[PDB]
RNA sequence: GCGCUCUAAUUGGAUGGAAGCAGGGGCGAGAGCUCCUGUGGACCGAUUAGUGACGAAAAUCCUGGCCAUAGUAGCAGCGAU
RNA sequence: UACCCUCAGAAGGGAGGCGAAAUAGAGCAUGAAAUCAGUUGGCGAUCGAGCGACAGGGCAUACAAGGUCCCUUGACGAAUGACCGAGACGCGAGUCUCCAGUAAGACUCACGGGAAGCCGAUGUUCUGUCGUACGUUUUGAAAAACGAGCCAGGGAGUGUGUC
């Protein structure tokens, strides 16, 4: 797995990172670039509101075939990728949750770094089965910053 | 305070103004990359030199513009061939023993890079003492 | 015979594949081939001498 | 409008290509060129071949395009822009800063450079681009 | 003439940090040689004389890994909607 | 890898503990390339395609392992080699003699003055010149002849006998 590929400063800086998750890696490129620099919080209800189809999440390198959604400003394409969002919540929710451990204002800080990166090939276990197509695995780090 | 280089770092050797004169010419004129032929379009092939075999081969054929294929003509002048820039000939040293005979004067002196820190001091300090300059010089806070 | 322990045969033409001695789907014997025979090795016959 | 031409052209009478060759020559000099009275510009030869070379001009082309000016305005600016290197940066700076009018917009006369001049009276074969951009049935605005 | 493996003789380096790797500096027309910083954490050379399963861009080459293809095709068609 | 927080949770994550080292944390020594995410430098939505070589500009650069470089003047100065002016020819473009093998002339150096992203070098990009891969087949290959998606590793004159 990922180790965070930027440095923090504990006293104004939360962690979070997710693993392993089985869910389109493309999906994810998206949301991160989309939720960057946006606030713990404002992420949230964007998330949600993108899991509801309200929103839509800008599509702009993997949109082959992808069809023109209003909403999207500055660009065309998006879609409303509610597994992967579903599991970018759960990251943001512990997050937050580390936040406020350590005092700070957790809805309030701001996501000065978030990524994916395929970790591929889940491994088989000692009385499991194996892995039937290539189902993409990801990781994705994320950093909590004091506004 | 600040880090300072042990060692004569200043040292210039002193050339026949010939010598000065060809070494000037050499880092005047230059000499061409002398790559591989297509090492840019095709990362499997190295930059690493090959002569160009192929019976249409553009370079091969001397094609203005595919690359200088290499050939004595392009030799440096046999007097400097070897100096490093600054004019001095290089010396491997390995040890104190190796310091025994080096002209100061005429070359400066490199230490193997295997050599450890310990017999580095050793040897850096006997070289200065001996009016050797040393190339790859250690470091240190003054 | 290391390396020649196999009836591996080759499918020819027709495949889009090229003429090497296969078998159960994997390549074998050739000496440009991994677990094929070493062309010209060393020899127990050489005179060392 | 307003164009801070360094130097102004009159084509009246004036034979266009030769014109054309020396406001090129100048604009690849910077030289902010303005070429007035277009529609009083004249070709020599037997009108009705010349016409013929223009009107096919305008019948060539297809999907892709071959876009050819009728009008005397344009008919000029595109024989210049073929004497420039217009594809290239530097050539479609000088192009650029080359502006063809129809009639005088100006206050300050033009001036006619050297062996660019028709004389009327010892030539009865040539043609007025205004003629041709009638002819290629062009809207008069001239 | 350059480079690779291992043997020998002669002679050196390394936990005060070897080999390898990444980035960078110098030399050689060049094969290539060498140095600096980072990584690494235990081996590594030089000269001479030898040894050889000794040098790859190619063979619809072999094996493994990976990208684009693509978030695309398929997950509808069947008298059992 | 105890304890604590989070989580539907023996998952995972945060915090933390061990050790010289956890980027030695379980298919765990080192950890290349292809390649992926994020990001820094250069380019960029009016413009042209063997992707470069050699020249020369922009912009960018921690130290180290390179330390040069710019302008004034002056010295030296191969081949080549004048302007102006004086006289003399040519219908004319222009030429001849003289000034003169003079002034000039690449490289190199000396004095004075200057540069520290500053010189080299490196990354990217711009301009000029040249340029339709590579290998093979072929009289002729950029070929609408044949081969390869990309990278790494593997992949082809060897032994005996005799001459
Ligand atoms: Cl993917
Ligand atoms: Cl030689
Ligand atoms: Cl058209
Ligand atoms: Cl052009
Ligand atoms: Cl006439
Ligand atoms: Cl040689
Ligand atoms: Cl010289
Ligand atoms: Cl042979
Ligand atoms: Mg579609
Ligand atoms: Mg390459
Ligand atoms: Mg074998
Ligand atoms: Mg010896
Ligand atoms: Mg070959
Ligand atoms: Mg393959
Ligand atoms: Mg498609
Ligand atoms: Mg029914
Ligand atoms: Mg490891
Ligand atoms: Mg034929
Ligand atoms: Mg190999
Ligand atoms: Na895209
Ligand atoms: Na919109
Ligand atoms: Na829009
Ligand atoms: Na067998
Ligand atoms: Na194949
Ligand atoms: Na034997
Ligand atoms: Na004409
Ligand atoms: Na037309
Ligand atoms: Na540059
Ligand atoms: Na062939
Ligand atoms: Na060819
Ligand atoms: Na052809
Ligand atoms: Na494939
Ligand atoms: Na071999």
């Amino acid at each position: 797995g990922i180790s965070y590929s930027v440095e923090a400063d504990p006293d104004t800086t939360a962690k979070a990172m997710l693993r392993e998750r089985q869910m389109s890696f493309k999906h994810s490129k998206a949301i991160a670039r989309e939720i960057k620099g946006k606030t713990a919080g404002e992420a949230v209800d964007y998330l949600e509101a993108v899991i509801e189809g309200d929103q839509p999440v800008p599509f702009k390198q993997h949109n082959s075939g992808v069809g023109h959604k209003s909403k999207v400003d500055g660009w065309d394409a998006g879609r409303y990728p509610e597994k992967a969002s579903k599991a970018f919540l759960d990251l943001l929710e512990n997050a937050v949750g580390n936040a406020d451990h350590q005092g700070f204002d957790g809805e309030a800080m701001t996501i000065k770094h978030v990524a994916a990166h395929k970790v591929g090939e889940r491994k088989p276990r000692a009385m499991g089965r194996a892995s039937a197509w290539n189902s993409p695995q990801v990781d994705v780090e994320l950093i909590l910053e004091e506004p | 305070t600040e880090l300072q280089a042990r060692g004569l770092t200043e040292k210039t050797p002193d050339l026949s103004d010939e010598d000065a004169r060809l070494l000037t010419q050499r880092h005047r004129v230059g000499k061409p990359q002398f790559n591989r032929q297509d090492h840019h379009k095709k990362k499997r092939v190295s930059t690493s030199w090959r002569k160009p075999r192929g019976q249409l081969s553009k370079q091969r054929r001397g094609i203005k513009g595919k690359g200088d294929t290499v050939e004595a003509g392009f030799r440096s002048p046999t007097a400097v061939r070897g100096k490093h820039p600054s004019g001095f000939e290089e010396v491997r040293v390995h040890n104190v023993d190796d310091l025994e005979g080096v002209d100061g004067d005429t070359e400066a002196v490199r230490i193997a890079s295997k050599v450890g820190a310990r017999k580095r001091e050793r040897i850096e300090e006997e070289a200065e003492d001996a009016g050797i300059r040393v190339l790859n010089p250690t470091y240190v806070e003054v | 015979y290391a390396g020649l322990r196999t009836p591996a045969e080759s499918f020819g033409s027709g495949r889009g594949q090229a003429h090497v001695p296969k078998l159960d789907g994997r390549a074998r014997r050739v000496p440009q081939a991994v677990k094929g025979r070493s062309a010209h090795p060393p020899k127990t016959e050489k005179d060392r001498s | 409008a307003e164009f801070d031409a360094d130097v102004i052209v009159d084509a009246r009478d004036c034979i266009m290509g030769r014109v054309a060759s020396q406001v090129a020559e100048q604009a690849l000099d910077g030289e902010t060129v303005a070429v007035v009275n277009a529609e009083r510009a004249v070709i020599t030869g037997r009108e009705e071949q010349i016409v013929e070379k223009y009107e096919k001009r305008v019948d060539i082309g297809n999907d892709n395009g071959y876009f050819y000016p009728k009008r005397p305005d344009g008919i000029f600016k595109r024989t210049i822009r073929g004497m420039l290197p217009h594809k290239k940066q530097r050539g479609r700076e000088a192009f650029e800063s080359v502006r063809v009018y129809l009639g005088n917009p100006y206050d300050e006369d033009g001036e006619v450079l050297d062996g660019t001049s028709l004389d009327r009276l010892s030539n009865i074969k040539f043609v007025t681009l205004g003629e041709i951009s009638e002819t290629l049935g062009a809207n008069k605005t001239w």
